[PDB]
RNA sequence: UUAUUGGAGGUAGAGCACUGUUUGGACGAGCGAAUUCAGACAAACUCCGAAUGCCAAUUAAUU
RNA sequence: AUAUGUUAAGUGGAAAAGGAUGUGGCGUACA
RNA sequence: CUGGGGCGGUCGCCUCCUAAAAGGUAACGGAGGCGCUCAAAGGUUCCCUCAGAAUGGUUGGAAAUCAUUCAUAGAGUGUAA
RNA sequence: CUGGUGACUAUAGCAAGGAGGUCACACCUGUUCCCAUGCCGAACACAGAAGUUAAGCUCCUUAGCGACGAUGGUAGUCCAACUUACGUUCCGCUAGAGUAGAACGUUCCAG
């Protein structure tokens, strides 16, 4: 006459911050992930925990790398 | 004594297929070689007994706007629970 | 029955994903053979290759440093001094450094 | 200058999307009328209530 | 007895029931058949009750199948308890049909012999059906 | 708010290529589920995959 | 009110599995 | 805290499903784990590549070891997912 | 109709059969010379008269397994009317099918 469930952990806000075609700053966070489920790009590096920021100030670009796989970019506005 | 036809111009909406149905007759679609992609419109039982002859895989010869194409019978959609044809893929050769 | 080249350049993807030529540092790429050796200044950034040299004794080492100094003053011509070493996939020993070695002392920043 | 629209049924019990695309049209109670030319942004609005105005 | 050997999970949710069915429509393995036509569960009893009238009609005339097999288990809470306090115990195995699903195909037999032997077993079950032939 | 051009995200449906569960045959390695020919099932299965909604573009018109 | 059709049960104005040459519509020598 | 209160169970943190393809979201709803460990199981440079192995063998209740081909990763990755 | 080095979702693959060279890639005969194996100068690098297209490697052919796949229907679905399961109007699967397809190709070395 009990139950041995209702344990849970807190949530984590994954997913995309920043859109595409949008414009940031050289430390804006793009992409927070478990492992790389989406890999750097130009002028993108990917944190300690596969955190994925920027290192320039740009337009950001989803685009594919590959069959299968995506990337995310960073280019200068001109 | 070849089959009659009827040629359906633009895209119907769901409620003219539906009524298409009601009447009696069923859409169909011949995409074989030698020809292009027409809808076309035949009778429900006029086919259902020109095909026992020809059988399965016998020579249709449907008419599509006064040229008559030999094409078969490729496949086809059924309603088991209404017992109703829904559409007929015709291929020619 | 298997392929000594063919393996090799899988080793050499390896070794070129984070090492680069661009403009102002073009790549320095060195093929090998059973005879004669090669070299090569590539802009991938673009895509436009800069300098070409080859040999075409002592196991083709002194024929190795023969293209060292020949590549070396093709680029001092054009008075480009920083570049990037790309072994090839090659274990950097024996006639690859003789290379390098040939070109490095002649006037080259690496 | 070129379409009329007015409005014909009320706003009462309609999703508050809704009742934020009749604002822009110009409409501010029933019966209420507004000239407008004919846009492509402006048939996108009364596609969406085409079921309380009634443009002529 | 029909029973799966093992499961994973022994208390699932229950299926949806509204639509109409997936697949196996047609015949395929017997000469006749028996199509639903109405919504409803089907418990591996009611599907031991209506096979064993159908086998005894025919007298091991010919082949009978079953195209049905009760995957999903359904809990129940005991006697005279209040909401709450946990999930119940599995109770049962059960099966989704919907209209147009296929039930059971005989062969070796006639068209008349096969007709009355699955309208004494079409009356084991709880929703309606029909006689089905293989479609020409 | 709307039109348009872009992106991120696997639900409905569908499917059996993975993990399971599971009906009827064929072939002798001890032959109904780590071989093959057919037919099905899944909140914690997915080779696939919408309609909507969401984030953007000091882009256009109405407010 | 007008036009064309259906139902005889007070159906309309409460419900199921099943059981019935009740009565319409559209398709495929019998005493 | 509690489908009245007692009695029973539960109280912080981590992962998954319910959750309705952004994020967020309840129940005494459905399943597990944590209160560490490693001086190399860390950094760097160069190399390498796994299960299962339709058969051969110093022939030991077909699977320790060795040999050649099938091998879309079915292996591993200190410890749950 | 070559070698080197990059760009692109296998339409670039897997197979099966065929043709070709000592100018180039390879195979290839050696371990004194720098350096290398937890048996194998096996691999790694070496010192390099010959020996050969049997395979590695190529340009040519074939749609078998994989891969790319519209048109037309169907399921599902936003909105709106009926009412609970049925109408109307936009979007638009999966699967299957007619089908593409035995790569396209910048710079570059010498022919």
């Amino acid at each position: 006459s009990s139950t041995k469930n209702g344990r849970d952990s807190e949530s984590k806000r994954l997913g995309a911050k920043r859109a595409d075609g949008q414009f940031v700053t050289g430390g804006s966070i793009l992409y927070r992930q478990r492992g790389t489920k989406i890999y750097p790009g130009e002028n993108v590096g990917r944190g300690g925990d596969d955190t994925l920021f920027a290192k320039i100030d740009g337009v950001v670009k989803f685009e594919r790398k590959g069959r299968d796989k995506k990337q995310v970019s960073v280019y200068a506005v001109a | 004594a070849s089959l009659k036809s009827i040629i359906r111009q633009g895209k119907q909406t769901r409620s003219d297929l539906k009524q298409l149905r009601k009447s009696g007759k069923v859409p169909a679609v011949v995409y074989g070689y030698g020809t292009k992609n027409v809808s076309v419109k035949v009778d429900e039982v006029e086919f259902i007994k020109v095909i026992r002859e020809v059988g399965r895989n016998g020579v249709i010869e449907l008419g599509v706007g006064s040229k008559t194409i030999k094409v078969m019978v490729a496949d086809y959609q059924f309603d088991p629970l209404k017992n109703q044809i829904t559409h007929i893929d015709f291929l020619a050769i | 029955k298997i392929d000594k080249n063919k393996v090799r350049l899988k080793r050499h993807a390896r070794v070129r994903t984070n090492l680069s030529g661009t403009a102002e540092k073009p790549r320095l790429n060195v093929y090998r053979s059973n005879k004669h050796i090669y070299a090569q200044i590539i802009d991938d950034n673009k895509g436009v290759t800069l300098a070409q040299a080859s040999s075409k004794t002592a196991t083709k080492v002194e024929l190795a440093t023969k293209v060292g100094e020949a590549i070396a003053k093709k680029a001092a011509d054009k008075g480009i001094k920083e570049i990037v070493f790309d072994r090839g996939g090659y274990l950097y020993h024996g006639r690859v450094k003789a290379l390098a070695e040939a070109a490095r002392e002649s006037g080259l920043e690496f | 200058a070129k379409l009329q629209i007015t409005l014909t049924r009320s706003v009462i019990g309609r999703p508050e999307t809704q009742r934020k695309t009749v604002e822009a049209l110009g409409l501010k109670k029933t019966n209420s009328s507004v000239v407008v030319e004919d846009n492509p942004a402006i048939r996108g609005q009364i596609n969406k209530v085409k079921h309380l105005v009634t443009v002529e | 007895m029909l029973l799966p050997k093992r499961v994973k999970y022994r208390r699932q949710h229950r299926p949806k029931t509204t639509g109409r069915s997936k697949g196996g429509n047609y015949v395929t393995f017997g000469e006749f058949g028996l199509q639903a036509t109405t919504t409803s569960w089907i418990t591996s009893r009611q599907i031991e009750s209506a096979r064993i009238a159908m086998t005894r009609y025919m007298k091991r005339g010919g082949k009978v199948w079953i195209k049905i097999f009760p995957h999903t288990p359904y809990t129940k809470k005991p006697l005279e308890v209040r909401m709450g306090a946990g999930k119940g115990a599995v109770e049962g195995w059960i099966a989704v049909v919907k209209p147009g699903r296929i039930l059971f195909e005989v062969a070796g037999v006639s068209e008349e012999v096969a007709r009355e032997a699955l309208r004494l077993a079409s009356h084991k079950l709880p929703v309606k059906t029909k006689f089905v032939k293989r479609e020409e």
